[PDB]
């Protein structure tokens, strides 16, 4: 990789490569998506975020994850990273319905994680319709998480006087 | 005895109602550098709840104040602060409510 020279296609065959994953081995994907990550100048980005998304249409399925799960969670971070530097869009709102679906706290975390962070990096639009996205969810569910999760919100508050 | 027995001996039912009680009784009864002493391990406990029980207990005591205590005791929740979001807020917004009110009203109106 210090052939820093490091050539734009390069990183870019890394899908094809890719998808091979998708015959699992979590603990050899994991070694890739950590090395997936670092390539994306914020760019080669969307087709993969696509893919990504095709990822996670492939990571729903009917699955029994075991090690997959592990993977989502690095995934996540290794998405999480990207965005802090890039402008991000719709496939993130993604993320928080599909965090809607899901049941269990590491996720929580994340997303508090991400709580956090947004909190700090308010250009905001998006926010709101997701915290109207979140009402629905919210409305459409009860656990200590989301309990919690109103905590916080609650905290936050704004506008819809 | 209690204290240090409770402590490795544990439950956090017990420890509700003790507190309680402690809650009111504070410095009527001093020795306050083992009496902090003791407060601030109860809370290490993780449990923002097992911690929330000191700064509540304290307001009664805070309020009254004892063998050295206003100055510091004004120094105090200033030193021992957090985070942890709701657990944040706990440190915030006591500290809001502190901010809130003449803290010596606010001890007026909060202990009753």
């Amino acid at each position: 990789k210090e052939h820093p020279a490091h050539e734009r296609v390069l990183q870019d065959l890394v899908m094809d490569i890719l998808r091979v994953l998708s015959t699992p081995d979590l603990e050899v994907r994991k070694k890739t998506l950590q090395l997936a990550l670092d390539l994306v100048s914020s760019r080669n980005v969307e087709e993969l975020v696509i893919v990504l998304k095709k990822e996670v249409i492939k990571t729903n399925n009917v699955s029994e994850h075991e090690d997959t799960d592990k993977y989502r969670q690095l995934l996540v971070r290794t998405l999480h990273s990207c965005s802090v530097r890039f402008p991000d869009m719709a496939a993130n709102v993604i993320p928080v319905l599909m965090e809607f679906l899901s049941d269990s706290n590491e996720a929580a975390a994340a997303d508090v994680l991400e709580f956090v962070r947004e909190a700090i990096q308010r250009f905001d639009n998006l926010r709101m319709l997701i915290v109207e996205k979140m009402l629905e969810v919210f409305h459409a569910i009860k656990s200590v998480k989301i309990y919690r999760g109103a905590l916080w919100i609650l905290g936050e508050y704004c506008s819809t006087k | 005895h209690l204290c240090e027995f409770i402590e490795d001996c544990e439950f956090t039912v017990l420890a509700t109602r003790i507190l309680h009680l402690l809650g009111q009784e504070g410095p009527k009864t001093n020795n306050p550098s083992k009496y902090i002493r003791f407060i601030y391990n109860r809370v290490v406990l993780e449990h923002e709840e097992v911690r929330a029980g000191a700064v509540s207990a304290l307001a009664k005591f805070g309020a009254q104040n004892e063998e050295m205590l206003p100055s510091i005791l004004v120094l105090l929740k200033r030193c021992v602060m957090d985070d942890d979001n709701e657990v944040r807020d706990r440190a915030t917004f006591y500290l809001n409510v502190l901010e809130q009110k003449q803290k010596a009203l606010n001890a007026g109106y909060i202990l009753n």
